[PDB]
């Protein structure tokens, strides 16, 4: 019921081989073209990806910037407030986004204002404002 | 097995049914009561036990019955119809023992033996011993037929059979205690050793043979599970079903490597657009490097809009680095991968060339068991008597296999130089018309009762042919005779003054430069007492090498053998021998094969014996007059000499019953 291991015979292939006399040497001559033309796209796929890694030398060293590691605060400065509501009218709902650019409000205490605020900053019309880019 | 049921086994018959030749003797036995049965094989298998502790004395009846315990000694009638049916079948009192009844003082009917090898001899020797009149006209100068012995000085070497297989249910085993044959077992091990004369390390030997042997079970695989007997109207060899499976091996080897550079394609292909991904990240990581610079330019105190820039540039600056680094992070693991891909490839190759010329030293030896090319032998039935192999190292007959023979023709009648040239056969009897060999218009006429032919099937294959029939082989019997497979394997004998080879090592193999030359001196024996090697030529090169000639062949030889131990080391032979089987008018070839398209069947077809019509029409008819033995003709014990004698038994019982009657089967 079951070929010796590591013997390989299936139905099928044995179909495949017998059908010729040359079919034996037909499939095997074609997967060496198979294999020749994936070694080959190998070597290419190997040369750009190495020009590709030569452009990315350096790294992103250079264009690091420093972290502000600012505490949260409750007080809301009228600073604070108008970069907020800029925040918004450029990042949506991204409250995430928000509370880095405010950098000491957490994501809690912005969602928070979008309530407080909505009315007398007209938080919707700086909403639809964002949607319409 | 041990007691009465060793005694079965060691005359290949089960200890615990009865047999059909039994059942056909035995009807009223088989076709009643369970117990009686037991009583019908307890008899039978202690009656052959009692034969088997003393091979050398007639067993009698008597005897046996004196042996016999109560209750089954009780029915005497029983005891001596199996009796009977044993020593008339050739189960008992077979080959050389000392007679205790002496011969029938008239002997009754006529029998001529054609060919006086061991089936023959063994038949002959059997119908003299139940009072039949034997004659045997043989065409060589000596008996034995293919069992052939150079003698020479000391030198000793067989040309012919050499290897008794097994002791264990070989009827040989009783021979060889009423004969002297010195038997000594053949060491199972051989080194290999390539083209150029290097010992093939323990490494290769061991991996080659074991893919040897899984190409073997892959093809029993294809055969019995895929049913791939026949391709096109053709039926498969073993051979093309051999190339069949590497060729596939080959093919995976191939679809292996494939999958593997095709999981490294894709991988190189994630990379790439993740480091498509990074160059645009990093391109854009500059730009706005650059806008909060410039927005940083404008410094405080500053309207909150340019405070916004600043920070509002510096968040997505950040975002867009933190990015980078999880891309970045990433690209490691995937160049990691791809290390990982690049270290374990799948294997290169099936086989090298060096691998694949020492599995055709594998194939060669198989070529060499089975005297043909593998391309001739039936994938389905090549190894049909592989279930009747017998138990017991293999043995070589060290005085040479002769011994035998000429054994078995003590108090025989052989015609030797007398080669029948016809056979007639007619409602009334028989005549055999022969010459001789060294004068051939001087002619010899027999007529007797039966002919038993003894042929070599090759003989029986000729064209045009050695032997007329009269009247001619029914279409059954000659169409069988040409689709079974007659092959071929020589021998050289290399008699030498001192020796120059491993003494502890029967056997060597030498490994052929192409597939081509695989059987051309593929393997060599040390056997004999004397210093004596002895090459085999095998496959496809046994037919080829018989039209070179000896100087060129011993020349090979000893070419390989400088090659294995330096040209200081091995002398020129004193003496060589070199058979040529094909080309004997005698034999035309060493033994027969199951050939492709043909079937064990076949072999029962050969045995069956020929009725001749009658004479005068509407007359009853007749007796069968020709009957038929040989190795061609035993299919449970084909092409070997236990199946020789085997057939001849068979033939002489089936002879007496036939002209003698048969008591015992009422
Ligand atoms: C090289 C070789 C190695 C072998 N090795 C082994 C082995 O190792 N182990 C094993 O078990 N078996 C072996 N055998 C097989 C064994 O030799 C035979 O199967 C067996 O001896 C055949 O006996 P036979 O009586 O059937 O035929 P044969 O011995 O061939 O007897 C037939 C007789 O008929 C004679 N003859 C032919 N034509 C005529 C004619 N026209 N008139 C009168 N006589 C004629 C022949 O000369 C011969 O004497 C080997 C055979 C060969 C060739
Ligand atoms: C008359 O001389 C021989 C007869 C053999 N008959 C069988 N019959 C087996 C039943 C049918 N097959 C198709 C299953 N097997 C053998 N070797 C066996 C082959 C290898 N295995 C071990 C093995 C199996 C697979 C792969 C590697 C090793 C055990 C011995 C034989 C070896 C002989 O001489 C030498
Ligand atoms: C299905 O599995 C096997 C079946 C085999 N059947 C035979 N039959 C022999 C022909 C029987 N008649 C027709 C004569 N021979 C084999 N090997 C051969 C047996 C051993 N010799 C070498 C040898 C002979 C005698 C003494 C020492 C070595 C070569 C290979 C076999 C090996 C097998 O698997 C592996
Ligand atoms: C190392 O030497 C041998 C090992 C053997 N191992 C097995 N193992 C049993 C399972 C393997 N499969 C592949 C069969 N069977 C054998 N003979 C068999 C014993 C009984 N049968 C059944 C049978 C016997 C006679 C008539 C009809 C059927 C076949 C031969 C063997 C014979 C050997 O030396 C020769
Ligand atoms: C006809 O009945 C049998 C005969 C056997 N004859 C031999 N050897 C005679 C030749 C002597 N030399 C040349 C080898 N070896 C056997 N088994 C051996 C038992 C140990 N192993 C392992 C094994 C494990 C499990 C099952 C079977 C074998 C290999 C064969 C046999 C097993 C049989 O039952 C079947
Ligand atoms: C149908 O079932 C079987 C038949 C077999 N027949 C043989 N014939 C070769 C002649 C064996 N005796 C009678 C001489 N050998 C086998 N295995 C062999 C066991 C191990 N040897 C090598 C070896 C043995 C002893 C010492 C050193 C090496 C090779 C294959 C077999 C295994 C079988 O299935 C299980
Ligand atoms: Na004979």
């Amino acid at each position: 019921r079951k070929p010796p291991k590591g013997m390989f015979l299936s139905q099928e292939d044995v179909e495949a081989v017998s059908a010729n006399a040359t079919a034996a040497t037909t499939v095997l001559r074609q997967l060496d073209m198979e294999l020749v033309s994936v070694k080959r796209q190998i070597q290419n796929i190997k040369q750009t990806n190495s020009a590709l890694k030569e452009k990315l030398d350096g790294g992103i060293e250079p264009y690091r910037l420093p972290e502000v590691i600012q505490k949260c605060n409750a007080r809301w400065t009228t600073e604070e407030q108008l970069l907020a509501v800029q925040a918004i009218r450029k990042y949506g709902r991204d409250f995430q986004a928000i509370s880095d650019v405010i950098g000491n409000k957490s994501v809690v205490q912005v969602k928070n204002f979008f309530v407080n605020y909505r009315r007398r900053f007209n938080i919707d019309e700086v909403l639809q404002e964002w949607e319409a880019e | 097995p041990s007691g009465v049921e060793g005694a079965a086994f060691q005359s290949r018959l089960p200890h615990d049914r009865m047999t059909s030749q039994e059942a056909a003797c035995f009807p009223d036995i088989i076709s009643g009561p369970q117990q009686t049965q037991k009583v019908f094989l307890f008899i039978r298998n202690r009656t052959l036990q009692l034969w088997l502790d003393n091979p050398k004395i007639q067993l009698t009846f008597e005897a046996t019955l004196q042996q016999l315990e109560a209750p089954y000694n009780s029915d005497t009638v029983l005891v001596h119809r199996v009796h009977s049916y044993l020593e008339r079948h050739g189960l008992i009192n077979f080959g050389i023992y000392k007679r205790i009844k002496p011969l029938p003082t008239k002997k009754t009917g006529k029998v001529i033996i054609i060919g006086s090898g061991v089936s023959g001899l063994a038949a002959a020797r059997q119908l003299q011993s139940f009072g039949m009149d034997v004659t045997l006209l043989e065409a060589r100068d000596r008996v034995g037929g293919r069992v052939a012995t150079f003698r020479k000085g000391n030198y000793v070497a067989d040309l012919g059979a050499m290897v008794v297989t097994g002791l264990g249910g070989n009827p040989m085993a009783v021979v060889s205690k009423q004969v002297n044959m010195e038997l000594a077992k053949i060491k199972q091990k051989c080194p290999l050793y390539e083209a150029n004369g290097q010992a093939v390390p323990k490494e290769k030997d061991e991996m080659v043979e074991q893919e040897f042997n899984r190409l073997l079970e892959a093809t029993s695989y294809l055969s019995h599970q895929l049913d791939f007997n026949v391709l096109n109207n053709k039926p498969v060899s073993l051979g093309q079903a051999l190339e069949v499976v590497i060729q596939l091996q080959e093919k995976h080897v191939k679809d292996e490597q494939i999958e593997h550079w095709k999981k490294i394609v894709k991988t190189q292909e994630e990379l790439k657009e993740l480091l498509n991904k990074m160059v645009n990240l990093k391109e854009k990581i500059k730009e706005l490097h650059q806008q909060y610079k410039e927005a940083s330019e404008v410094k405080p105190p500053r309207d909150i809009t340019a405070e916004f820039l600043v920070k509002s540039k510096h968040r997505d600056l950040t975002a867009l680095c933190k990015e980078y680094d999880e891309l970045a992070e990433t690209q490691g693991k995937l160049e990691e991968k791809l290390q990982e891909l690049e270290a374990n490839p799948p294997s290169d190759v099936y086989l090298s060339s060096r691998d694949r010329q020492i599995l055709d030293w594998h194939f060669a030896n198989l070529e060499f068991a089975n005297a043909t090319p593998l391309s001739t032998l039936s994938l389905k039935h090549w190894d049909q008597d592989d279930d009747f192999e017998f138990t017991g190292s293999h043995l070589t007959v060290r005085n040479g296999y002769s011994c035998v023979p000429v054994a078995l023709a003590e108090g025989l009648d052989i015609k030797l130089n007398t080669a029948v040239r016809q056979v007639r056969y007619t409602a009334s009897g028989c005549e055999v018309i022969a010459v001789n060999t060294r004068s051939t218009s001087q002619t010899f006429i027999y007529k007797c009762d039966a002919v038993l032919c003894t042929l070599p099937l090759g003989v029986l294959k000729q064209q045009p042919p050695a032997v007329q029939f009269v009247p001619p082989l029914p279409e059954w019997k000659t169409s069988a005779v040409q689709r079974m497979g007659f092959g071929n394997l020589n021998k050289v004998v290399l008699c030498f003054d001192r020796v120059f080879w491993d003494p502890s090592v029967n056997l060597f193999g030498h490994v052929g430069s192409t597939t081509a030359s695989r059987g051309e001196l593929f393997l060599f024996w040390n056997l004999y007492k004397a210093p004596i090697l002895l090459a085999l030529v095998a496959g496809e090169a046994a037919g080829i090498m018989e039209n070179i000639s000896d100087d060129v062949i011993v020349g090979r030889c000893l070419a390989i053998l400088k090659g294995i131990f330096g040209s200081s080391a091995v002398p020129q032979p004193k003496e060589t021998v070199v058979s040529r089987w094909r080309a004997d008018p005698w034999a035309r070839g060493s033994y027969s094969y199951v050939a492709a398209g043909s079937s064990g069947n076949d072999y029962d077809l050969m045995a069956q014996p020929i009725t001749p019509g009658p004479s005068i029409p509407g007359a009853p008819q007749p007796i069968p007059r020709l009957f038929f033995a040989g190795e061609h003709t035993i299919r449970n014990y084909p092409a070997t000499v236990h199946g020789a004698l085997l057939s001849g038994l068979r033939e002489a019982g089936r002879i007496a019953d036939q002209f003698l009657g048969a008591m015992y089967t009422l």
